[PDB]
Protein backbone atom coordinates (compact mmCIF):
# COMPACT_ATOMS: atom_id res chain seq x y z
CA UNK A 1 0.00 0.00 0.00
CA UNK A 2 3.00 2.10 -0.86
CA UNK A 3 1.91 4.63 -3.08
CA UNK A 4 5.01 6.61 -4.23
CA UNK A 5 5.07 10.26 -6.04
CA UNK A 6 7.21 11.76 -7.80
CA UNK A 7 7.40 15.31 -9.24
CA UNK A 8 10.19 15.70 -12.30
CA UNK A 9 7.88 14.13 -15.20
CA UNK A 10 10.10 13.36 -17.89
CA UNK A 11 12.72 16.27 -16.41
CA UNK A 12 14.73 18.36 -19.30
CA UNK A 13 16.67 20.78 -17.85
CA UNK A 14 18.20 23.86 -19.29
CA UNK A 15 19.87 20.99 -21.74
CA UNK A 16 23.08 20.42 -19.59
CA UNK A 17 24.36 21.92 -16.03
CA UNK A 18 22.65 19.52 -13.32
CA UNK A 19 19.58 18.26 -12.71
CA UNK A 20 17.34 17.19 -9.66
CA UNK A 21 15.06 14.25 -9.08
CA UNK A 22 12.72 14.58 -6.18
CA UNK A 23 11.48 11.16 -4.44
CA UNK A 24 9.04 10.44 -1.00
CA UNK A 25 6.84 7.91 0.78
CA UNK A 26 4.00 8.02 2.49
CA UNK A 27 5.21 5.86 5.27
CA UNK A 28 8.89 6.51 6.32
CA UNK A 29 11.24 4.05 5.26
CA UNK A 30 14.08 4.44 7.98
CA UNK A 31 14.17 1.78 10.93
CA UNK A 32 14.52 1.98 14.77
CA UNK A 33 17.87 0.27 15.73
CA UNK A 34 19.21 0.80 12.15
CA UNK A 35 19.70 4.87 11.45
CA UNK A 36 19.49 3.81 7.70
CA UNK A 37 17.16 4.48 4.95
CA UNK A 38 15.87 1.49 2.98
CA UNK A 39 14.93 2.87 -0.60
CA UNK A 40 17.02 2.92 -3.86
CA UNK A 41 17.90 4.40 -7.17
CA UNK A 42 18.15 3.12 -10.36
CA UNK A 43 18.91 3.86 -13.86
CA UNK A 44 17.99 2.33 -17.00
CA UNK A 45 18.88 3.05 -20.87
CA UNK A 46 16.21 2.64 -23.51
CA UNK A 47 16.28 -0.64 -24.63
CA UNK A 48 18.91 -2.15 -21.97
CA UNK A 49 18.14 -3.53 -18.49
CA UNK A 50 17.89 -0.91 -15.93
CA UNK A 51 21.56 -0.71 -13.93
CA UNK A 52 22.26 0.05 -10.37
CA UNK A 53 22.77 3.92 -9.24
CA UNK A 54 22.22 4.08 -5.01
CA UNK A 55 21.55 1.60 -2.67
CA UNK A 56 20.85 2.04 0.73
CA UNK A 57 19.70 5.85 -0.42
CA UNK A 58 22.93 7.20 0.60
CA UNK A 59 25.75 5.37 -1.44
CA UNK A 60 27.24 5.28 -4.53
CA UNK A 61 27.03 1.89 -5.84
CA UNK A 62 30.46 0.56 -7.45
CA UNK A 63 31.30 0.41 -10.64
CA UNK A 64 29.92 4.09 -11.52
CA UNK A 65 31.94 7.20 -11.44
CA UNK A 66 31.12 10.24 -8.62
CA UNK A 67 29.25 12.51 -10.48
CA UNK A 68 25.86 10.98 -9.01
CA UNK A 69 24.60 11.51 -5.63
CA UNK A 70 21.79 10.48 -3.87
CA UNK A 71 20.68 12.05 -0.01
CA UNK A 72 17.45 13.50 1.87
CA UNK A 73 16.09 12.19 5.26
CA UNK A 74 14.57 9.73 6.58
CA UNK A 75 11.65 10.45 4.41
CA UNK A 76 12.30 12.59 1.39
CA UNK A 77 14.98 11.69 -1.13
CA UNK A 78 16.77 14.17 -3.98
CA UNK A 79 19.28 13.65 -6.49
CA UNK A 80 22.59 15.86 -7.40
CA UNK A 81 24.19 14.60 -10.58
CA UNK A 82 26.13 18.13 -10.71
CA UNK A 83 27.40 17.56 -14.44
CA UNK A 84 24.86 16.73 -17.06
CA UNK A 85 27.26 14.62 -19.62
CA UNK A 86 26.20 13.62 -22.95
CA UNK A 87 25.88 9.49 -22.03
CA UNK A 88 23.89 10.02 -18.80
CA UNK A 89 20.29 10.70 -20.33
CA UNK A 90 18.17 7.97 -19.26
CA UNK A 91 15.34 7.38 -17.02
CA UNK A 92 15.42 7.18 -13.02
CA UNK A 93 13.72 5.15 -10.70
CA UNK A 94 13.17 4.46 -7.07
CA UNK A 95 12.50 1.50 -5.15
CA UNK A 96 10.84 0.68 -2.26
CA UNK A 97 11.78 -2.04 -0.18
CA UNK A 98 11.12 -1.04 3.79
CA UNK A 99 8.04 -3.80 3.07
CA UNK A 100 7.37 -7.40 1.66
CA UNK A 101 6.03 -5.84 -1.16
CA UNK A 102 8.69 -3.61 -3.26
CA UNK A 103 6.92 -0.90 -5.59
CA UNK A 104 9.09 0.86 -7.76
CA UNK A 105 7.38 4.44 -8.26
CA UNK A 106 7.55 5.88 -11.72
CA UNK A 107 9.63 7.11 -14.59
CA UNK A 108 11.45 10.32 -14.98
CA UNK A 109 12.88 10.60 -18.03
CA UNK A 110 16.05 12.53 -18.00
CA UNK A 111 16.79 14.01 -21.08
CA UNK A 112 18.58 17.09 -22.90
CA UNK B 1 56.71 -42.75 18.05
CA UNK B 2 55.44 -40.15 15.23
CA UNK B 3 52.86 -37.23 15.52
CA UNK B 4 49.94 -37.81 13.54
CA UNK B 5 50.90 -35.53 10.85
CA UNK B 6 49.63 -37.75 7.83
CA UNK B 7 46.36 -37.92 9.08
CA UNK B 8 45.78 -33.63 8.73
CA UNK B 9 48.21 -33.44 5.82
CA UNK B 10 46.79 -36.58 4.08
CA UNK B 11 43.05 -36.85 4.78
CA UNK B 12 39.75 -36.58 2.79
CA UNK B 13 36.97 -34.83 5.04
CA UNK B 14 38.51 -31.32 6.22
CA UNK B 15 35.69 -28.93 7.31
CA UNK B 16 34.50 -25.32 5.80
CA UNK B 17 35.59 -22.52 7.49
CA UNK B 18 32.49 -21.79 9.68
CA UNK B 19 33.17 -24.66 11.66
CA UNK B 20 36.63 -25.37 11.22
CA UNK B 21 38.35 -28.24 13.31
CA UNK B 22 41.42 -28.53 15.71
CA UNK B 23 43.56 -30.98 16.84
CA UNK B 24 45.82 -31.20 19.51
CA UNK B 25 49.50 -32.84 18.88
CA UNK B 26 51.25 -33.77 21.69
CA UNK B 27 53.73 -35.94 23.56
CA UNK B 28 55.07 -37.36 20.48
CA UNK B 29 57.89 -36.21 18.00
CA UNK B 30 56.89 -34.71 14.18
CA UNK B 31 59.45 -35.10 11.46
CA UNK B 32 59.37 -31.84 10.41
CA UNK B 33 61.73 -32.46 8.06
CA UNK B 34 59.48 -33.64 5.43
CA UNK B 35 57.15 -30.90 6.08
CA UNK B 36 60.07 -28.30 3.70
CA UNK B 37 61.54 -31.31 1.47
CA UNK B 38 58.17 -31.89 -0.52
CA UNK B 39 58.27 -29.33 -3.07
CA UNK B 40 54.46 -29.14 -2.67
CA UNK B 41 53.54 -25.91 -0.42
CA UNK B 42 52.43 -23.29 -2.26
CA UNK B 43 53.14 -21.02 0.83
CA UNK B 44 55.16 -21.95 3.94
CA UNK B 45 54.82 -18.82 5.69
CA UNK B 46 56.62 -18.88 9.35
CA UNK B 47 56.30 -16.52 11.81
CA UNK B 48 57.92 -18.21 14.96
CA UNK B 49 61.20 -17.96 16.12
CA UNK B 50 62.95 -20.23 13.15
CA UNK B 51 61.06 -20.17 10.21
CA UNK B 52 63.84 -23.04 9.51
CA UNK B 53 66.02 -25.20 11.61
CA UNK B 54 63.12 -26.41 13.79
CA UNK B 55 65.82 -28.69 15.33
CA UNK B 56 66.23 -28.29 19.03
CA UNK B 57 62.78 -27.06 19.52
CA UNK B 58 60.94 -28.75 22.15
CA UNK B 59 57.23 -27.43 23.01
CA UNK B 60 54.46 -28.66 25.16
CA UNK B 61 51.91 -27.89 22.55
CA UNK B 62 51.12 -28.37 19.33
CA UNK B 63 47.99 -26.94 17.67
CA UNK B 64 46.68 -28.34 14.12
CA UNK B 65 43.95 -26.81 12.09
CA UNK B 66 42.42 -27.72 8.77
CA UNK B 67 40.73 -24.86 6.17
CA UNK B 68 39.33 -24.76 3.11
CA UNK B 69 39.70 -21.33 1.04
CA UNK B 70 39.28 -19.52 -2.03
CA UNK B 71 42.12 -19.04 -3.52
CA UNK B 72 43.38 -15.17 -3.55
CA UNK B 73 42.45 -15.24 -0.10
CA UNK B 74 44.72 -17.24 1.52
CA UNK B 75 46.55 -14.60 1.98
CA UNK B 76 44.01 -13.26 4.53
CA UNK B 77 45.21 -15.84 7.27
CA UNK B 78 48.10 -14.01 8.18
CA UNK B 79 48.17 -11.59 11.24
CA UNK B 80 46.91 -8.07 10.32
CA UNK B 81 45.01 -8.64 7.66
CA UNK B 82 41.64 -7.29 7.32
CA UNK B 83 38.85 -9.24 5.12
CA UNK B 84 35.78 -11.70 4.97
CA UNK B 85 37.34 -14.32 6.35
CA UNK B 86 40.12 -12.99 8.19
CA UNK B 87 37.66 -10.73 10.18
CA UNK B 88 34.08 -12.96 10.01
CA UNK B 89 35.61 -16.29 10.17
CA UNK B 90 39.18 -16.70 11.38
CA UNK B 91 41.58 -14.01 13.27
CA UNK B 92 45.50 -14.62 14.22
CA UNK B 93 46.93 -12.90 17.21
CA UNK B 94 48.79 -10.23 16.67
CA UNK B 95 51.66 -11.86 18.82
CA UNK B 96 51.36 -15.42 16.71
CA UNK B 97 54.25 -17.94 16.76
CA UNK B 98 52.86 -20.71 14.10
CA UNK B 99 53.20 -21.38 10.44
CA UNK B 100 50.82 -21.17 7.95
CA UNK B 101 51.06 -24.17 5.28
CA UNK B 102 48.47 -23.56 2.64
CA UNK B 103 48.74 -25.79 -0.36
CA UNK B 104 46.27 -26.45 -3.82
CA UNK B 105 44.10 -29.30 -3.96
CA UNK B 106 42.17 -28.53 -7.16
CA UNK B 107 42.59 -31.80 -8.02
CA UNK B 108 40.68 -33.54 -5.33
CA UNK B 109 37.87 -31.08 -4.02
CA UNK B 110 36.01 -29.86 -7.29
CA UNK B 111 33.69 -31.15 -9.51
CA UNK B 112 32.56 -30.39 -13.18
CA UNK B 113 29.09 -30.06 -12.46
CA UNK B 114 29.73 -27.82 -8.61
CA UNK B 115 30.65 -28.57 -5.36
CA UNK B 116 28.51 -26.65 -3.19
CA UNK B 117 29.31 -28.05 -0.18
CA UNK B 118 31.70 -25.46 1.35
CA UNK B 119 30.68 -22.48 3.10
CA UNK B 120 31.98 -19.23 4.89
CA UNK B 121 30.37 -17.10 6.79
CA UNK B 122 29.51 -13.51 5.59
CA UNK B 123 28.73 -11.24 8.59
CA UNK B 124 28.85 -11.25 12.49
CA UNK B 125 27.76 -7.60 13.28
CA UNK B 126 30.75 -8.06 16.17
CA UNK B 127 34.20 -8.59 15.39
CA UNK B 128 35.54 -11.77 16.26
CA UNK B 129 38.37 -11.95 19.45
CA UNK B 130 41.71 -13.99 18.76
CA UNK B 131 40.84 -17.32 16.85
CA UNK B 132 37.87 -18.70 18.16
CA UNK B 133 35.57 -21.13 16.99
CA UNK B 134 31.66 -19.62 15.90
CA UNK B 135 29.36 -22.25 14.47
CA UNK B 136 25.86 -20.85 14.65
CA UNK B 137 23.40 -21.27 12.09
CA UNK B 138 20.97 -18.51 12.53
CA UNK B 139 18.46 -16.58 10.77
CA UNK B 140 19.62 -12.79 11.51
CA UNK B 141 17.27 -10.39 10.21
CA UNK B 142 17.55 -6.85 8.68
CA UNK B 143 14.36 -5.13 10.40
CA UNK B 144 11.62 -4.25 7.86
CA UNK B 145 9.15 -7.46 8.80
CA UNK B 146 9.97 -10.27 11.42
CA UNK B 147 11.74 -13.68 9.92
CA UNK B 148 9.04 -15.65 11.41
CA UNK B 149 11.73 -18.69 11.65
CA UNK B 150 11.73 -18.75 7.56
CA UNK B 151 14.47 -16.70 5.48
CA UNK B 152 12.20 -14.26 4.01
CA UNK B 153 12.41 -10.53 3.26
CA UNK B 154 14.70 -8.72 4.69
CA UNK B 155 16.17 -12.13 6.11
CA UNK B 156 19.95 -13.18 5.63
CA UNK B 157 21.38 -16.57 5.92
CA UNK B 158 24.78 -16.19 7.29
CA UNK B 159 27.02 -19.13 5.23
CA UNK B 160 27.59 -18.25 1.98
CA UNK B 161 28.95 -21.13 -0.39
CA UNK B 162 31.83 -20.62 -2.40
CA UNK B 163 32.02 -21.00 -6.24
CA UNK B 164 34.21 -23.75 -6.68
CA UNK B 165 34.60 -24.86 -10.68
CA UNK B 166 37.46 -26.13 -12.38
CA UNK B 167 37.86 -24.04 -14.86
CA UNK B 168 38.89 -20.54 -12.54
CA UNK B 169 42.65 -20.37 -12.29
CA UNK B 170 44.80 -19.62 -9.53
CA UNK B 171 42.55 -16.58 -8.20
CA UNK B 172 39.03 -19.36 -7.54
CA UNK B 173 40.01 -22.03 -6.77
CA UNK B 174 40.72 -24.44 -3.00
CA UNK B 175 43.25 -24.27 -1.23
CA UNK B 176 44.04 -25.82 1.63
CA UNK B 177 45.14 -24.78 4.70
CA UNK B 178 46.83 -25.80 7.76
CA UNK B 179 47.32 -22.73 10.84
CA UNK B 180 50.30 -24.82 12.31
CA UNK B 181 50.00 -22.73 15.82
CA UNK B 182 52.60 -23.61 18.28
CA UNK B 183 51.81 -22.60 22.16
CA UNK B 184 54.69 -22.59 24.62
CA UNK B 185 52.59 -23.14 28.16
CA UNK B 186 53.98 -23.44 31.79
CA UNK B 187 53.79 -27.74 31.47
CA UNK B 188 56.74 -29.33 30.64
CA UNK B 189 57.61 -29.70 27.17
CA UNK B 190 55.72 -32.70 24.66
CA UNK B 191 56.50 -32.46 21.43
CA UNK B 192 60.17 -32.45 20.92
CA UNK B 193 61.79 -32.20 17.74
CA UNK B 194 63.85 -35.08 15.39
CA UNK C 1 31.45 -13.57 -17.18
CA UNK C 2 28.18 -13.61 -14.38
CA UNK C 3 25.61 -12.46 -17.19
CA UNK C 4 21.37 -13.52 -16.67
CA UNK C 5 19.36 -15.06 -20.20
CA UNK C 6 15.69 -15.71 -20.63
CA UNK C 7 13.70 -17.63 -22.39
CA UNK C 8 10.28 -18.14 -23.48
CA UNK C 9 7.18 -16.33 -24.06
CA UNK C 10 6.02 -14.73 -27.14
CA UNK C 11 2.51 -15.26 -28.11
CA UNK C 12 -0.60 -16.68 -26.71
CA UNK C 13 -4.74 -17.13 -26.27
CA UNK C 14 -6.28 -15.02 -23.79
CA UNK C 15 -5.45 -17.30 -20.71
CA UNK C 16 -3.21 -19.56 -21.62
CA UNK C 17 -0.19 -20.73 -20.02
CA UNK C 18 3.31 -19.87 -19.84
CA UNK C 19 6.68 -20.91 -18.59
CA UNK C 20 9.39 -18.66 -18.68
CA UNK C 21 12.84 -19.74 -17.92
CA UNK C 22 15.50 -17.65 -16.36
CA UNK C 23 19.21 -19.15 -16.38
CA UNK C 24 22.96 -17.98 -15.59
CA UNK C 25 26.35 -19.34 -13.68
CA UNK C 26 29.39 -18.13 -11.97
CA UNK C 27 27.76 -17.18 -9.16
CA UNK C 28 26.53 -19.91 -7.27
CA UNK C 29 22.31 -19.11 -7.02
CA UNK C 30 22.44 -21.54 -4.07
CA UNK C 31 23.18 -18.28 -2.32
CA UNK C 32 21.27 -15.67 -4.16
CA UNK C 33 17.51 -14.01 -3.89
CA UNK C 34 16.41 -13.35 -7.48
CA UNK C 35 12.92 -11.69 -8.70
CA UNK C 36 10.93 -11.17 -11.72
CA UNK C 37 9.79 -7.26 -12.75
CA UNK C 38 7.40 -6.10 -15.31
CA UNK C 39 7.85 -3.44 -17.82
CA UNK C 40 4.85 -2.95 -19.59
CA UNK C 41 5.30 -0.75 -22.82
CA UNK C 42 4.82 2.94 -21.93
CA UNK C 43 3.66 2.16 -18.70
CA UNK C 44 6.25 1.87 -16.17
CA UNK C 45 7.79 -0.66 -14.03
CA UNK C 46 6.65 -2.53 -11.25
CA UNK C 47 7.29 -6.15 -8.91
CA UNK C 48 5.81 -8.92 -9.73
CA UNK C 49 7.73 -11.81 -7.82
CA UNK C 50 10.15 -13.20 -5.24
CA UNK C 51 12.10 -16.04 -4.05
CA UNK C 52 14.59 -17.49 -1.41
CA UNK C 53 17.48 -19.58 -1.43
CA UNK C 54 15.25 -22.66 -0.75
CA UNK C 55 12.08 -21.43 -1.84
CA UNK C 56 10.88 -20.87 1.44
CA UNK C 57 9.22 -17.38 0.60
CA UNK C 58 7.20 -16.95 -1.89
CA UNK C 59 5.90 -13.49 -1.48
CA UNK C 60 3.40 -12.46 -4.15
CA UNK C 61 2.49 -8.92 -5.25
CA UNK C 62 -1.12 -6.94 -5.82
CA UNK C 63 -1.89 -8.85 -9.33
CA UNK C 64 -0.17 -11.71 -9.30
CA UNK C 65 -1.89 -13.90 -6.14
CA UNK C 66 -3.71 -17.20 -8.10
CA UNK C 67 -2.34 -16.67 -11.44
CA UNK C 68 1.40 -16.68 -11.17
CA UNK C 69 3.84 -19.30 -9.65
CA UNK C 70 7.87 -19.57 -8.99
CA UNK C 71 10.05 -22.72 -8.96
CA UNK C 72 13.97 -23.15 -9.42
CA UNK C 73 16.10 -26.39 -10.05
CA UNK C 74 19.57 -25.29 -8.87
CA UNK C 75 20.91 -28.53 -10.18
CA UNK C 76 20.69 -27.26 -13.49
CA UNK C 77 20.96 -23.64 -12.26
CA UNK C 78 17.80 -21.86 -12.98
CA UNK C 79 14.40 -20.36 -12.19
CA UNK C 80 11.18 -20.81 -14.31
CA UNK C 81 8.31 -18.69 -13.96
CA UNK C 82 4.60 -20.28 -14.51
CA UNK C 83 2.36 -18.10 -15.32
CA UNK C 84 -1.43 -19.09 -16.03
CA UNK C 85 -4.72 -17.64 -16.90
CA UNK C 86 -3.56 -14.71 -18.34
CA UNK C 87 -4.96 -10.97 -19.39
CA UNK C 88 -3.55 -8.20 -21.93
CA UNK C 89 -3.11 -6.94 -18.80
CA UNK C 90 0.03 -8.72 -18.51
CA UNK C 91 1.49 -8.31 -21.64
CA UNK C 92 5.12 -7.02 -21.72
CA UNK C 93 8.73 -7.19 -21.05
CA UNK C 94 9.45 -8.98 -18.56
CA UNK C 95 13.10 -9.15 -16.34
CA UNK C 96 14.88 -11.84 -14.63
CA UNK C 97 16.88 -10.11 -11.67
CA UNK C 98 19.02 -11.10 -8.81
CA UNK C 99 19.01 -9.95 -4.86
CA UNK C 100 22.64 -8.29 -3.54
CA UNK C 101 23.36 -9.94 -0.20
CA UNK C 102 24.30 -8.81 3.17
CA UNK C 103 26.05 -5.65 1.03
CA UNK C 104 23.64 -3.63 -1.06
CA UNK C 105 20.27 -4.98 0.63
CA UNK C 106 17.13 -7.27 -1.71
CA UNK C 107 18.05 -4.20 -4.54
CA UNK C 108 18.73 -5.46 -8.06
CA UNK C 109 22.20 -5.18 -9.39
CA UNK C 110 22.39 -7.59 -12.48
CA UNK C 111 19.60 -7.85 -14.85
CA UNK C 112 19.44 -10.27 -17.57
CA UNK C 113 18.08 -9.03 -21.23
CA UNK C 114 14.66 -9.86 -20.33
CA UNK C 115 11.94 -11.24 -23.05
CA UNK C 116 8.38 -10.26 -24.21
CA UNK C 117 4.80 -11.70 -23.63
CA UNK C 118 1.62 -10.38 -25.51
CA UNK C 119 -2.00 -12.39 -25.53
CA UNK C 120 -3.04 -11.86 -29.23
C1 LIG D 1 51.00 -37.83 2.34
O1 LIG D 1 50.86 -37.99 0.92
C2 LIG D 1 52.03 -37.60 0.18
C3 LIG D 1 51.68 -37.74 -1.29
O2 LIG D 1 52.85 -37.86 -2.09
C4 LIG D 1 53.22 -38.46 0.59
O3 LIG D 1 54.38 -38.02 -0.11
C5 LIG D 1 53.44 -38.35 2.09
O4 LIG D 1 54.47 -39.24 2.49
C6 LIG D 1 52.16 -38.69 2.85
N1 LIG D 1 52.35 -38.52 4.28
C7 LIG D 1 52.58 -37.33 4.85
C8 LIG D 1 52.76 -37.34 6.33
O5 LIG D 1 52.64 -36.30 4.19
Amino acid sequence: DIQMTQSPDSLAVSLGERATINCKSSQSVLYSSNNKNYLAWYQQKPGQPPKLLIYWASTRESGVPDRFSGSGSGTDFTLTISSLQAEDVAVYYCQHYYSPPPTFGGGTKVEI
Amino acid sequence: NLCPFGEVFNATRFASVYAWNRKRISNCVADYSVLYNSASFSTFKCYGVSPTKLNDLCFTNVYADSFVIRGDEVRQIAPGQTGKIADYNYKLPDDFTGCVIAWNSNNLDSKVGGNYNYLYRLFRKSNLKPFERDISTEIYQAGSTPCNGVEGFNCYFPLQSYGFQPTNGVGYQPYRVVVLSFELLHAPATVCGP
Amino acid sequence: EVQLVESGGGLVQPGGSLRLSCAASGFTFINYKMNWVRQAPGKGLEWVSYISSGSDAIYYADSVKGRFTISRDNAKNSLYLQMNSLRDEDTALYYCARGGGYNYGECMDVWGQGTTVTVS
